[PDB]
């Protein structure tokens, strides 16, 4: 009925049994039992080697229906060879994506779309495959991380998390929607909850995206009966976060509708079998019992031929018209804090984000996208619109601890910084030093050594210093250049002696009265001339004696001069006493 | 010049 | 009393018919009206042509002085003071001009 | 001797094969193969769609024993249907099964097990009889449903508290209510285990050691005796469930110990008896006794020929707690949330946040502590030593979970997103600490610009450190006060004093002023000077005084001595008034 | 031609069937079906509990080949017993099975593999011979046993360092010491892989590319050549375990490469010969040479008829490292700990903490890095640039784990629990930074109360920005010094100077005092003024000097010039005393 021909490296294979599993969400896998005729040399004569040199060789499986002429063709590679025994060989392998699932590695992609990511992943591998790279989501993804995943694992998780069809069609690896009797039919229906919603907070845009359950696209009659039965069972809305980061409202809408349609496809399905090789993967089949059971899209199919040559066929189907293919073979990774190095902080969005380089980018170079830096205090207020709290953005070259929001490697952030070897002198003796230092040398330091330099210090590199001496209970303010005090009122109160000392000159400018009240003696010593000028009357009152001793001449000038003594006057001179006047002298 | 003046009794 | 008697003050005796001039030698210290020595109560004796000839038949006291000035044990003479004479009688010697000549200066040449 | 009758939505079901698994620790599951007679219309005549309207319908299984009369009744719902060609397969189970198909987020703040269970059961449309009688009636400060279905969350929470939680055939029970082949098994297990839990809210280290057996079959005692010498070292583990009191950890440890001890020796038997049902004690006699062996799992099997078979498993009767099994503990990873309050009634600096899942519909967490870069106490501080910056309501916080428990959240930090922050300054030259009132401590590292440190507030006070100019500027819009025992103003160059109004100098004792050179004084008005004792002046050069107006000098005795000559010149009269005279010498 | 003798506690066992499984990567496991003859008392006469007493009893299995005379010897202990109805089934396995039943916390600080292995085996009550000769004799700073049994911890730790760790049938070996059917298999595997590891303590980056093979057969070389062009891009991965040197990572990458390479081609085989033993080398020949293989696992089966069969698998001989097998890496999550010291001998700001599981019995960890909100270095600072507040002993910290590794702990932050925190202020008013002495930088945001900033210590010195009053207060208990080249004291309204005892103005060169209004000086005692040069005084108004006592003037030449009249008034005599003359003009 069906003739199956297998060609290994272009040569027709003599097989006894063959199994071939194909799926739109999992590797195709073939297992072929090769016959070795007694006349030809046996497997032991050829050897384990020579036989093992067929690893990676192409395998072509062509299944032909003689009655209808329809052909199913599959091209794959060999990944396993078993030589056991009169002695035969087991050729195991499948779609070339099998050899894409063996290289777990760490990598990242910055500001790239799905097309470029898939092209780069497939270019870095040595497996040869025709590729139809047509993803629907054409937007640039800010950051994607490959976290200990194989090439196939990373690509599968990334593409299926975006709703993109990603499967081997038997000849080419297809990304994106392709836009394309029975013997053991079996229809099943299950109770599934369609009352679910997804959420995602975007801090770069400060938006809370919310998506509720969408509308069915591909639904059979059993699907509708199952949906009707399940509607009363789940009256509460199940809220879940997005497994994949969402950067826009439309992005979350697409994520949510992909999830809803996966659920609705699992609402009811078909499990059929036949002996017809024209039933292909990813195609539509209208199933009839001997009448219509619904149109179903084939998601997986197992073509097989036993020893007698009796071809058989068995397949799974989802309601035809489902926009998204089943989620299978894909597992989202879980990421844990990693040490990294800051490479930049010139954030274009001006949000305090930094760009770091992980430890797996140390040798060959590279950097991440912009990630938030966690702060002990951060926020805003009515008086402080922006940048409230602790704002210390890391400098390039800083060793940092990078945590991951939720478990997602695509959601990294800086949890903090580390003092390892190249930037730490450690704690002082018994700690005792707690300092905030910037890159210019601005120091805000507390010294707790009560037997040493106990106190507080605010200083700069140039020499400005402001010191609390707790042991001595002193305060010092030092400016190498000018120091200026400005206030409406200045109050310099000293409980003991007050000292003022200028190196050059003390200049005292008073715009109004000058009150000086001395409770004790006054001692003025002037090393040069004293010049005094009064714009009005000068009054002096002395309760004791007045003694003025002048070494050189004394001169007094006035308009009228009255010298009245309550006791006696004595004018003593050594040369002369002249009382010349222009009007005469009178004794009265 | 101022000349000279008289010393008398007021 | 108004003025003070100084050196070369014009004076007459009640008998001698000649207006002689006073002579001051007890004072070399107290000058006034320029550089004219002040006459005190110690200007006694031949302190004066002593009025030409005497005419009593045809200095010991200087009463009338200023008592508020003490110039080394003596008091300054005054225009109203009168002197005696041992050869004559008490209060025979008087004064008319007490040797004080006011020379006018720039201030005194503006008030005219 | 057993007859089985199955009713689907009250109508007798013609079946060929029946299967029924029942357990005190997981779902009950049945699988009924329904016979379709040739004369009646086939399944395809009805269609899969009309056979699918039976989803969610009630299935009653009654197995009766003819001799003894003991019957066992089971009530469940249909979850899966398979129309295979043609017959129908009804794969359903207990209503509990329909509670395990809706993973979600939720949180319960200061509620007991009874209220949480009732709320969970009221949020689902699947209805069944319940007996909500949990033994732990205390309120739990915080329980979190983390990516969990209703049944998964309930099972984890109730088994974590040592409570019975199972379908009894007709009712969801929460809280303690001949033979063919026998297989009694014994194993070697460790009874030398302890649990620890540190509670920081009360500052207490709860520690529980392994307890004492209650239900001990002879075989379990034999296994325990054989196991004692094997494990001489006590194995310490943390509590996967938060404990808030010493008795709480006592109960947790006892439940764990009983779960461990019940596994030392167990039974599994088979029969054809209907009296043997789930959760009950059966004295096991060999076809002399073997034990009490409360039934934990039981399988009812009916083949096409009509023979009823029974297989069950038994845990030693008298074991207080039931097997863990279905219960699974979730693992939590850092989340983002918003601070809604910082008004901890216990005064420990804890905050209450609102996670992203409780944003559209509202809600808030319990009190969780905020991690600090520096936190502690000392002899001279004893409280709040370190970095104490409690987040304000509205802040965006990264919330971590101690261990992996979603029920142990703590604020790891705060985040600067688009709304919160402007970016770093050019070349990241600004490093600031600011509070909500506007207080600022700023370091500016831009050496080409405003390089220096600044302590300022929003009203105008400032303590700028101009590093480029090596200057210090202290500015206050109002009075500034300097208080000390001794104050020294030391200037290496010109020192300047200014005042727009009067300057007042108050010196309590003697005042000293030493000037190295000239002293220039300018007074724009009258000068008044008062001295209470004698005034002494010594001039080494000339003394010159010029008075525009009249000069007056009054004293008791006035002595004017000149080493040269004394000259008194006037443009007018020179008076010499004296009450006692004038002396010239 | 193989006879098998089974001895349970030294007594010959009459066994119906036997299965035995030996492996170099997992447990040995046997299953013996002991026969009970009809003439002897049955298992129910004896009683399962009495039979259970055989738990932990030694079992010896000797399989001897009659023709060759070779013997295989196994010594294990019974772990499970099943009395089925009757017969008994013993499932004991190797002694390492009883070492895999006690999960616990533990830590080993500065120990080598020999000491850790000896400690683990000494703490257990299973007596077995051990050849403890691990190749890696270097000490390891920190090893954490996290929710791991003794065997599981030992397995993962010894297979992380590439050591052989397996039971040989009579001894627990740590470190390197005619077929019926056959099946040789080849696989495509990637040898283009590399390992990386950053050491922050040594500030180094360790990179190890894939090594070179030792145990390669023809199939291994063929598979390697076939898979060479398929993987052109190298896959970089981090080390599962920490590496403290370049040679350490070389060893780790070598073990990984050899484990990967050994699976390129492997063998399975069947036999009936008791000369093939676990961990031995056999030459596989077609009954023409398939290669030399090391036996990695082997099964010994005796059926009811007594016929002995053999199934085993082999890795290419010459392979240095055995399969990963039971070894599994644990995943750690944030814990709470107490800092016990911070005296880091390497002077890197690291702290030493004690976890909650090591609290009752004491114990510490190794030094761990402390996370900081700011940390790094610059050209000017070059060390300790950022936020350096090292935790103090007694602090409650949250300990995170780098990656998932329990052996890579670090301090995430500090916690304010009941004893650490006292609570936020009114509406969360006070934001403070305090040290252990009492130094406090405080921001008070209560605009209605003590609004403002404060820098203070516990001895009295204070710097307060009073934002409500717009004032600045600086208080020093003893002395306040102001040093600068130029000091400006600019008062908008008032400059008040107050001194308790003395005000001392030490002017360097010149004194300028310009008073716009009145100058009022009140001197409470004597005034003494000295001038070393001239003394000029200009008065535009009246000069009055009233002396209550005697007035004395001394000079060389005195001149009094009155532009008007001069008056000499006295109540006593006026003395005009000179030497060369008195002229009253
Ligand atoms: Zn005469």
């Amino acid at each position: 009925a069906v003739s199956v021909e297998i060609k290994v490296a272009g040569k027709v294979c003599d097989y006894v049994t063959m199994e071939l599993f194909q799926s739109v969400s999992t590797h195709h896998r073939f297992k072929i039992k090769v016959n070795y005729r007694p006349d030809k040399p046996s497997v032991w004569a050829i050897g384990p080697d020579v036989i093992f040199k067929q690893l990676g060789e192409k395998v072509s499986i062509i299944m032909t229906h003689h009655e209808s002429g329809e052909k199913t063709e599959f091209h794959g590679l060999i990944s396993d060879i078993h030589v056991e025994g009169q002695g035969f060989v087991i050729l195991e392998g499948g779609s070339p994506t099998i050899l894409l699932d063996r290289d777990p590695a760490m990598d990242c992609y910055v500001e790239q779309n799905l097309n470029t990511i898939v092209s780069d992943i497939l270019d870095k591998s040595g497996v040869k495959m025709n590729v139809t790279n047509n993803p629907k989501h054409t937007d640039i993804i800010p950051y994607v991380a490959r976290y200990k995943e194989t090439s196939y694992g990373f690509l599968s998780r990334l593409l299926r998390s975006y709703g993109e069809w990603f499967y081997y069609n038997g000849e080419t690896l297809q990304i994106g929607n392709p836009e394309i009797d029975l013997t053991g039919v079996s229809i099943n229906a299950t109770i599934r909850s369609l009352n679910h919603s997804t959420y995602e907070f975007d801090p770069v845009n400060d938006k809370f995206y919310y998506d509720y359950s969408g509308t069915p696209k591909g639904a059979t009659l059993g699907s509708r009966s199952a949906e009707k039965c399940s509607e009363p069972i789940f009256p509460t809305e199940a809220k879940l976060p997005s497994m994949r980061p969402a950067y826009s409202a439309m992005d979350l809408e697409h994520y949510g509708d992909a999830g809803f349609h996966r659920n609705y496809s699992q609402l009811s399905q078909i499990k059929a079998s036949s002996r017809y090789c024209g039933i292909r993967l990813g195609e539509l089949v209208v199933t009839r019992v001997p009448t219509d059971l619904g149109r179903y899209r084939i998601t997986e199919i197992t073509h097989t031929v036993d020893g007698q040559g009796r071809y058989s066929n068995t397949f799974c189907g989802v309601p035809g018209g489902t926009p998204v293919m089943p989620w299978g073979d894909a597992v989202m990774p879980v990421a844990y804090p990693e040490m990294a190095r800051v490479v930049s902080n010139e954030d274009p969005k001006n949000q305090g984000r930094v760009k770091v380089q992980f430890m797996w980018q140390e040798v060959d170079g590279g950097e991440s996208y912009w990630m938030r830096v966690q702060s002990p205090d951060a926020g805003k207020s009515d008086q402080v619109a922006k940048n409230r709290g602790f704002v210390f953005i890391p400098e390039p070259g800083d060793l940092v601890m990078v945590g991951f929001e939720q478990g997602n490697p695509d959601r990294p952030y800086v949890t903090g910084s580390l003092f390892y070897k190249a930037n730490s002198q450690g704690a002082a003796t018994d700690n005792t030093v707690k300092s905030i230092r910037t890159r210019s040398g601005h120091t805000l330091e507390f010294n707790d050594d009560e037997g040493g330099d106990w106190g507080i210090t605010i200083k700069d590199r140039n020499g400005c210093m402001f010191h609390f001496d707790t042991k001595g209970k002193n305060i010092e303010i030092t400016a190498p250049e000018t120091m200026t005090l400005n206030a409406q009122n200045i109050n310099i109160n000293a409980g003991e002696q007050l000292n003022t000392s200028s190196g050059k000159e003390t200049v005292m400018q008073i715009g109004t009265d000058f009150q000086q009240d001395v409770g004790g003696n006054a001692e003025i010593a002037i090393g040069e001339s004293l010049t005094e000028s009064i714009a009005k009357d000068s009054t002096n009152s002395i309760a004791g004696n007045l003694s003025v001793t002048v070494d050189e001449n004394l001169m007094y000038d006035a308009q009228d001069m009255t010298l009245t003594a309550q006791g006696g006057m004595k004018l003593l001179a050594n040369a002369k006493i002249g009382l010349k006047s222009s009007e005469g002298v009178d004794i009265a | 010049v101022n000349g000279t003046m008289k010393f008398m009794i007021a | 009393g108004k003025e003070f008697v100084v050196d070369k003050a014009m004076c007459m005796c009640k008998y001698g018919a000649a207006p002689g001039k006073l002579m001051v030698t007890d004072n070399q210290f107290f000058r006034l009206n320029g550089t004219k020595l002040c006459a005190s109560t110690m200007t006694l004796g031949n302190v004066i042509p002593g009025f030409g000839i005497c005419k009593v038949n045809p200095i010991t006291q200087w009463n009338g002085q200023f008592s508020k000035i003490t110039m080394m044990g003596g008091n300054p003479l005054t225009d109203k003071s009168k002197g005696t004479c041992s050869c004559g009688g008490p209060d025979c010697i008087e004064f008319m001009q007490t040797g004080q000549i006011p020379v006018p200066g720039s201030k005194q040449m503006q008030q005219a």
